[PDB]
RNA sequence: CCUGCGACGC
RNA sequence: GCGUCGCAGGCCUUUUUAUU
DNA sequence: GGGTATTCGCCGTGAATAAAAAGGGTAC
DNA sequence: GTACGGAAAAATAACACGGCGAATACCC
């Protein structure tokens, strides 16, 4: 099985899973730990935010990689988001302040 | 190619800061054009930044006052 | 963005995230899609649902952005509006929080001072409470039942208030001062005695105070406006039958306004107040269970018999928001294939194919056709991709040339399981691996499966050339040993290739050099083992780098010049001369890698492997059934052995030893003719060869398949070879013991059925107990890497000079581990004297690599203080002194690394090889003994007795250095004194067991002293004319009238006067414990050393988890907390008084033990803080309390080291103090002077070390504090950080307390980084956080 | 399944691990090929318009 | 036709694969000596006896 | 909101 | 070199099997 | 009657992924 | 064939280990 581009979810915006729909493969929490044992700090965040979450960061990511340009921008994954907007209808108040 | 990147280790300090310096010397070839020091041979900008680094025609204060007189330049 | 705010959500809050109100239960309409009017799926409150049209029509257009039409009011804007808009649900009754009421602690029931079965009865009708009662007989808040309401209704008609519900719950938070009431508790707190009062005021006083300083009220906690989720996140998805399915949420939903709905129809009719109380606890419960089902009651079942999803079952657990969508997500441009072995391939390289590449590479491909011209439209580049033209090859191969690609297996134990590879385009379906890699892979080629990733930006493909590469890690960061070690293979091949034999063809010739050998080689006029003489040319560096050559005529073999053209110059002969096994070329890629470097040692690596593959299918090495040898003495040593069995069940049989001693004569004979059988089956397998060199035989080394494949280290050890040649032996049963009867066959001969079905219980046992250690592997490796995720180093030298001493450790047999693995790659604390003069040998601050350990072994130095990583005076980080070297390079440790995240893999990763299923000393060698911690007198028959508790006895060589160390008990003899020394293997230390004798140091007169016969002794004759002794009674089932009566020996002189102790003023009297029994009267003159009193009487990986966890034993060893002299006290039926009085101070110290445990302690001793009262295993908490932090290190280390040496793992040091330095991270307050912590609060042990210099360099007294111990669980939910506590485990009382307490949250730290989905502040982001 | 010629040698290191080396005469002669059937419905639902 | 390697014999202790060879092996000669009996015109009886 | 398909404008 | 029209898709829970 | 101090409930935890079915509101 | 969604029978079902807090019983 591979894949580059396909479909997406609709609650987080992530890759679907399997091969029969055309899904990816997934990083779970051990290829964390073994990428935070090396110094690899831009692939781990090009696997948490482009290629996994960001909808802008991976159509600006697919848009310089057609143009010529290895150059991405992390953004705010949706999982987050939808983490906050399910943590906030709890009762409980939780913002990101500035 | 380089298979080993040993000597490019040994010039600066640590193995952290290299895949900066190469990333913003590789940049500089893709994006802004700029012509390399080391003749390229069928190579693509990283093997080119790191023959750059490994030749020790390429490190920080090298790019620092080059964008120092590119500043100037213009 | 900033730090991370959390904190409760006031009811105005709730209104102002709300866009409208939710009145109806209906969601959505069956027979139309479209959406209702006012309901959980709406148009006018959560937003739109195509992109820019309206509900009602003619406003689908561009034009009108944001209008709000007049027909319908919906908004028209995107659609991307209806995940992120909110709606809320105005309740007509106040609710509770099941959050703050049900997860204890309570937190309504620890502010109200209540307990929470009374406010369970409050809140869901079943009591009441009266609330400002005023001048009448009830108090503020008292629990009433439903009889004495109307009693107090019909006594005290006026001036009276009580309420049944939340609303007197609201009124009993509203109606109460926070300051007036801490100040009153703080009051109360002065003038307090008790301890768990105490506990109590203390923590209702924190609690009071994180209300006060954070900005939330105490009556938030009831519910009064209820907020609803977006629906995009709750959606309604279509089926093809054209029934819409609902959610749990929705349900819930539903359910709560529905109930809400006829309450507030209810209300509206004025009903009666049975009713409406019913119904206000019909909605407290469908409250309860939209917030968390499950906890309070019922958890209710729709149509599934299953318990519904609440909104906190997707927030924790393993299928929650974030472990199975924040900390591990499913990414982009990624493939999956079945793995395959490449003999032809590079170490950096592997197999890619084609169809896989085609698709992994789209975008590439696709600039690259628009770069060229060949496609103007992304719709043309698609189709002539998808189309599969000639020029789609040639640019798939152009970007694919110096692009890199992340390989990766299923179990990721350790950070070699993702390594960096360049493709090759091959043709197939399978992914082609290099052999070299699969020991670091862990993986063969029976159906194992690996991912492949694709890096796209620079940065990443920079990350995977440097760091990721497979030619830069080939040293593992665990120990340090290679991982690019030969398969079987390989050193089959030159194994096979370099040997010998005493007579072949070309034998006796003298060659010109290694390509004449390979040419009569290849020729066929010399066989590949024949002895000749080749003039070889070895270089040697040396000199000052330069390489020096010289030639001479060596004699060799013809195999091994060939492999000489492998090695390069600088590596000598003397290394591939021999019969080339496996460890021989492991110590030969390390003396390449030492002496050459890394980029001669990768084409050495891969010269290796071609030629072990080349020179391995050459030889023909086959297995067969005359392979297998059986040895000719076996049939008589089972015959020899029946005849012992038969022997010794003759004799069982007239009865002259008893059963257990029979089955231990059959296990005992059996296992010698094992023994035999194996040591016959050895010498008949060694040499196997009857060879003429000219004329007459001579004996060599066989050349056997089996024999070659079991001795140079391919595959099988000599077990199997028992196993396949000689007898099995002996086999256990699953319940422990062993067989008495046992295999007398092997696998070559026929197997009965019995044999077969006695080891199917040993493959059994070892199937389930693989198949069960890896769940508690997997959770014992996630515990450590959560509790040791924020440790990076980010100093070089913090200016310390703590440290811990290195000591090679000693348990009585042998040694284990020297000096040498243990104090390299450390930096020294102190400078490491020289033996004879106090000159300075070595400075602190020096690296010790192999130069300094080789001068320190030469010197006999035994102590050498390193700088430790616990030790370290860093805040928020380590140094890189403190650490040392990185284990995988030659250098220091840089400055960013993570070094907890290796060390949790390293200690994690070798759990799967461990187990899951539960008189006299001897010297070895001869030396003189070393006698510390011990008191003696000398006796009268010379001999020399130990009157101390514990004593060390250790052995010190002519070297000057200690080789052994033993223990001796407190009862015993020594053969021999401390200045002679012991000639070897003779009994130095002698003792009886299962006796605890007294013995004195004075000789005199001996009296009884308040001893009465019958009542606290008891005189029993035995029927044996031997024994005719006293016994003294216990203290614990005698008469009423001797309670206070307890016996002693008092020693005087003939004179009848009493002696006394040199150094002392106290008679030498001792008392009796219970059952002890004396030998006989009083009368006779008694020795120095004499008999007086007769006392008589896990491991593998749960011992590893108890270890880290802190885990308090089932018996634990009590010590002395205080110095002093022991004195027992009075019992009270139960546990045993004793009580420390001390010699200077006062005795604010009372402890009891528990009678039925054993103590090895009189009545009048001189201990001290650190000794023993009783025996058996130790706990950590004592340890650190009592010794200190460096004593409780050593032992979890100690600990840790012994369970891992069992099973031949090497790992070093430095990882377990790492996660010693993480379990011990706060700090108890001892006294808080001048200083805004309270008394006996926990803090930070950093945030009290920067509190205490910023004291005093102010000019202000600090703080004393003590450090305490957690485990691995505790000190990863006790962390300053809410994010890291609640992905982790217990999400809901950990969200619980950030609410409450109002906790700001900065990242600082490598999870916190993956959750918000930025750089982490190690490796390269560290320099960007630094920029 | 099927019995063929076998041989137990290191063949180049195309047998590392676990690994088979199989000729080309049992691919032609097809005595491994294997029939797969797979189905595909097409359910055809009466609903509104 | 299939080239196995025989280094998983001494560790994975499966000897009956090595003893259904050698009986394949046997089978399958006995097998080539009754068809090259039967490619040449031989008799009914010396057929039957052997 | 995102993918893939079919059609049309400058 | 993009925008407009129409079609299909984005799930949840449980059970079983297989692999590492 | 205050200060302990054993018991006894209760909650949290128990590895990681690919395929193939079955069911998504039942009552009066 | 449309419409409130609860609680009591169900001829229900039923893990081992560990830490923390509350009811409660000893000991002067
Ligand atoms: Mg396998
Ligand atoms: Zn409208
Ligand atoms: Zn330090």
């Amino acid at each position: 099985h591979a894949r580059s581009t396909g479909s997406y979810s609709l609650v987080t915006q992530q890759p679907l899973g399997g091969k029969a729909q055309f899904g990816g493969q997934r990083f779970g929490e051990m290829e964390v730990w073994a990428l935070e044992a090396y110094g690899a700090a831009y692939t781990l965040q090009e696997m948490l935010t482009v290629k996994s979450d960001d909808v802008n960061g991976r159509t600006k990511m697919y848009k310089n990689i057609v143009d010529g340009n290895h150059q991405m921008e992390p953004g705010m994954p949706e999982s987050f988001n939808v983490l906050l907007k399910e943590i906030r209808s709890l009762g409980i108040n939780i913002e990101l302040e500035d | 190619a380089r298979v080993t990147v040993q000597d490019a280790v040994e010039k600066i300090g640590n193995r952290f800061d290299l895949v900066l310096v190469a990333a913003r010397r590789a940049r500089q070839m893709q994006v802004g054009g700029k012509d390399p020091l080391v003749p390229e041979e069928n190579d693509k900008t990283t093997v080119i930044a790191l023959r750059e680094i490994e030749e020790g025609l390429i490190n920080n204060q090298i790019l620092d006052v080059r964008e120092r007189q590119e500043q100037q330049e213009q | 963005f900033d730090a991370i705010k959390i904190a409760l959500a006031s009811p105005d809050m709730i209104r102002s995230w709300s866009f409208g109100e939710v009145k109806k239960p209906e969601t959505i309409n069956y027979r139309t899609f479209k959406p209702e009017r006012d309901g959980l799926f709406c148009a006018r409150i959560f937003g739109p649902v195509k992109d820019y049209e309206c509900l009602c029509g003619k406003y689908k257009r561009l034009k009108h952005r944001g209008v709000i039409c007049e027909k319908c009011g919906v908004e028209v804007t995107q659609t991307k509006v209806r995940r992120e808009r909110m709606g809320h649900i105005e309740l007509a009754s106040p609710t509770a929080h099941i959050w703050f009421l049900k997860s204890l602690p309570s937190r309504i029931g620890l502010l109200l001072d209540m307990p929470l079965r009374d406010i369970e009865r409050v809140l869901y009708f079943e009591s009441y409470v009266v609330i400002e009662g005023g001048m009448t007989n009830l108090e503020r808040q008292q629990i009433l039942t439903e009889e004495q309401y109307l009693d107090a209704l019909e006594e005290f008609g006026d001036e009276f208030d009580a309420k049944m519900g939340a609303e007197a719950i609201q009124a009993l938070l509203k109606s109460m001062d926070l300051e007036q009431e801490c100040e009153q508790l703080r009051e109360e707190l002065n003038e307090t005695n008790s301890e768990t009062k105490r506990k109590k005021l203390t923590k209702r006083i924190k609690l009071l105070e994180a209300f006060v300083q954070s900005g939330n009220k105490p009556e938030w906690m009831i519910l009064t406006v209820l907020p609803v989720l977006p629906p995009d996140l709750r959606p309604l998805v279509p089926l093809d039958g054209g029934r819409f399915a609902t959610s749990d949420l929705n349900d819930l939903y539903r359910r709560v306004i529905n109930r809400n709905n006829r309450l507030k129809r209810l209300l509206d009719l004025a009903a009666p107040d049975i009713i409406v109380r019913n119904e206000k606890r019909m909605l407290q419960e469908a409250v309860d269970a939209l917030l968390d089902n499950g906890r309070r009651g019922r958890a209710i079942t729709g149509s599934n018999k299953r318990p519904l999803k609440s909104l906190a079952d997707m927030i924790k657990g393993k299928q929650g928001r974030f472990r199975q969508n924040l900390l591990g997500k499913r990414v982009d441009y990624s493939g999956r294939s079945v793995i395959t072995v490449g003999p032809y391939l590079r170490l950096h390289q592997c197999g890619l194919p084609k169809k896989m590449a085609l698709e992994l590479f789209k975008p590439f491909i696709y600039g690259k056709l628009e770069l060229r011209g060949l496609a103007t439209t992304i719709k043309a580049a698609k189709k002539m991709v998808e189309r599969e033209e000639a020029v789609v090859w040639d640019i798939l191969d152009e970007v694919i040339r110096e692009h890199p690609v992340l390989l990766n297996r299923a179990p990721t134990l350790h950070r070699l399981g993702i390594q960096a590879f360049e493709p090759v385009l091959i043709e197939g379906k399978a992914i082609q691996l290099h052999p070299l890699v699969c020991a670091a892979y862990n993986a063969d080629f029976d159906g194992d499966q690996m991912a492949v990733h694709v890096p796209l930006t620079l940065e990443a493909q920079l990350e995977a050339r440097a760091l990721m590469m497979s030619t830069n890690n080939i040293l593992s960061p665990a120990n340090g040993e290679p991982i690019i070690v030969p398969s079987q293979d390989v050193v089959l091949g030159l194994y096979y290739m370099t040997r010998d034999c005493v007579n072949a063809k070309g034998e006796g010739m003298v060659l010109t050099g290694p390509k004449e050998a390979e040419r009569l080689y290849r020729s066929g006029l010399a066989s590949l083992h024949a002895r000749v003489k080749v003039r070889i040319t070895e270089y040697e560096k040396d000199a000052n780098g330069e390489l020096v050559a010289k030639t001479s005529l060596k004699d060799t073999t013809v195999g091994r010049a060939i492999l000489w053209m492998i090695v390069p110059k600088g590596l000598p002969y003397s290394i591939v001369n021999q019969a080339l096994g496996k460890k021989a070329i492991s110590k030969m890629l390390n003396t390449c890698y030492r002496i050459l470097g890394l980029k001669p040692t990768v084409i050495f690596a891969d010269q290796i492997m071609y030629t072990g593959f080349a020179y391995a299918a050459r030889s023909g090495a086959s297995v067969g059934i005359d392979d297998m040898v059986i040895p000719e003495k076996k049939h008589e040593i089972i015959s020899e052995a029946e005849a012992e069995v038969a022997e010794i069940q003759e004799q069982f049989q007239s009865g002259l030893v008893t059963a257990g001693e029979r089955y231990n004569k059959v296990i005992d004979i059996w296992a010698a003719a094992n023994d035999r059988v194996s040591k016959a089956m050895m010498d008949n397998l060694q040499t196997e060869t009857v060879i003429n060199r000219d004329g007459q035989e001579e004996k060599q080394v066989s050349f056997n398949s089996i024999y070659m494949m079991a001795d140079s280290g391919a595959r099988g050890s000599a077990a199997q070879i028992r196993q396949l040649a000689g007898m099995r032996g002996l086999m256990a049963k699953p319940d422990g013991s062993i067989i008495e009867t046992p295999i007398t066959a092997n696998f070559r001969e026929g197997l009965n059925v019995l044999q077969y079905f006695i080891s199917t219980h040993g493959a059994r046992k070892g199937l389930a107990d693989t198949a069960l250690k890896t769940a508690n592997s997997g959770y014992l490796t996630r515990r450590l890497v959560d509790v040791a995720q924020d440790l990076v180093v980010t100093e070089d030298d913090c200016g310390t000079h703590e440290g811990i001493m290195m000591t090679p450790v000693i348990e009585g047999g042998d040694v284990k581990e020297p000096l040498r693995d243990r104090v390299l790659g450390r930096v020294t604390a102190e400078d490491v004297l020289k033996p004879g003069t106090a000159d300075i040998l070595v400075p602190r601050n020096t690296l010790l690599h192999e130069q300094w350990c080789d001068l320190l072994e030469e010197n006999s130095v035994d102590a050498v203080k390193v700088r430790s990583v616990v030790s370290c005076d860093t805040d928020f980080g380590v140094c890189a002194h403190c650490y040392g070297r990185d284990l995988a390079r030659g250098h220091i440790i840089n400055k960013g690394e993570a070094i907890g995240v290796i060390a949790a893999q390293s200690i994690g990763e070798p759990g799967t090889q461990l187990t899951m299923r539960t008189s006299s000393i001897q010297v070895k060698n001869k030396g003189s003994i070393k006698l510390s911690n011990v008191k003696s007198v000398v006796n009268s028959s010379g001999k020399l007795v130990i009157t101390s508790r514990n004593t060390e006895l250790k052995l010190i060589d002519e070297f000057g250095r200690t080789k052994e160390s033993y223990k001796v008990p407190y009862g015993a003899v020594l053969a021999k004194g401390d200045g002679e020394q012991v000639a070897g293997g003779e009994t130095v230390a002698n003792w009886d067991p299962h006796t605890m004798p007294v013995i004195t140091e004075v000789s005199g007169f001996v009296r009884f002293t308040d001893m009465i016969d019958g009542q606290t002794i008891t005189r029993q004759t035995d029927e044996l004319t031997g024994l005719s002794s006293l016994v003294v009674l216990d203290s614990a089932e005698r008469t009423a009238g001797g309670k206070d009566l307890r016996p002693a020996l008092k020693i005087v002189d003939a004179q009848g006067n009493d002696v006394l102790i040199p150094g002392t003023d106290m008679p030498a009297q001792y008392f009796l414990p219970g059952k002890a029994i004396v030998q006989l009267e009083d009368g006779v003159q008694i020795s120095s050393g004499d008999t007086l009193a007769r006392i008589p009487q896990t491991g593998g990986l749960p011992r590893v988890a108890d270890l880290f966890e802190a885990r308090r034993p089932k018996e634990p060893a009590i010590l002395a907390e205080i110095s002093g002299i022991v004195s027992f006290g009075k019992e009270t039926k139960g546990k045993r008084r004793l009580v420390i009085t001390p010699v200077d101070g006062s005795d604010p110290y009372e402890e009891m033990i528990p009678k039925w445990r054993q103590l090895n302690v009189f009545e009048g001793e001189r201990v001290e803080r650190g000794d023993v009262i009783s025996d058996g295993p130790e706990a950590p908490h004592d340890i650190l309390r009592l010794r200190g932090v460096h004593a409780v290190t050593r032992y979890i280390v100690n600990e840790v080291q012994d369970v891992y040496r069992l099973q031949g793992v090497k790992i070093n040091d430095k990882h377990i103090e790492v996660i010693v330095r993480q379990m011990l991270r706060k700090a108890t307050i001892v006294n808080a002077g001048s200083s805004d912590f309270l008394e006996g609060e926990q803090v930070e042990y950093s945030r009290v070390k920067i509190a205490n210099r910023e004291l005093e360099a102010n000019g202000k007294v600090g703080a004393t504090y003590s450090r305490d111990l957690l485990g691995i669980t505790k000190a990863s939910l006790a962390t300053e950080s809410f994010i890291s506590a609640a992905s982790f485990q217990e999400t809901t009382r950990v969200l619980t307390e950030a609410a409450v307490a109002g906790k700001r949250d900065e990242l600082r730290g490598l999870k916190e980084n993956v959750i918000v989905g930025r750089l982490i502040p190690a490796g390269t982001g560290y320099a960007y956080h630094q920029d | 399944g099927q019995n063929m010629r076998v041989a137990f040698m290191p063949w180049n290191g195309y047998n590392f691990e676990d690994s088979i080396l199989v000729s080309e005469r049992v691919v032609q002669e097809d005595r491994f090929t294997t029939i797969h059937i797979q189905e595909l419905a097409c359910v055809s639902r009466d609903t509104k318009l | 036709d299939i080239v196995l390697n025989p280094l998983g014999v001494p560790s994975r202790m499966n000897i009956g694969q090595i003893l259904e060879t050698h009986l394949g092996m046997a089978a399958k000669g006995i097998g080539d000596k009754i068809n090259a009996m039967l490619k040449q015109q031989q008799e009914v009886a010396k057929l039957r006896e052997f």
